[PDB]
């Protein structure tokens, strides 16, 4: 019912956006908690969260299908 | 070919360095 996907990107350190953490239900809520604790942007994107969850594992860099949408997610998150 | 950076720390710390969280 509830998904959260945590992406990490730092220029010159992560070659691509990295899914560092994922969570469903209780752990999804925890992540969206902890993201508010540390002031990390949370964006609701149902199709992107669901496809990332189904395709990209924890600890895995995003694949080619996700480059454009995650680029846009990150730009939107940047400011905010 | 799949690409991983599989070792990492705690749930709290991973989030604190995170860039964006996407949810449904």
């Amino acid at each position: 019912a509830h998904i959260a996907i945590c992406l990490y990107y730092k220029l010159g350190e992560t070659p691509l956006p990295l899914v560092i953490e994922t969570g469903k239900d209780a752990k999804a809520l925890q992540i969206i908690k902890l993201a508010e604790l540390y002031d990390i942007p949370v964006i609701e994107d149902i199709p992107l969260a669901r496809s990332l969850y189904k395709n990209i594992h924890k600890g895995q860099y995003i694949t080619e299908d996700f480059f454009e949408p995650v680029a846009q997610l990150i730009r939107i998150a940047i400011d905010l | 070919r799949l690409h991983s950076e599989i070792q990492s720390g705690s749930l709290a710390n991973n989030i604190k360095k995170s860039t964006v969280i996407v949810k449904n």
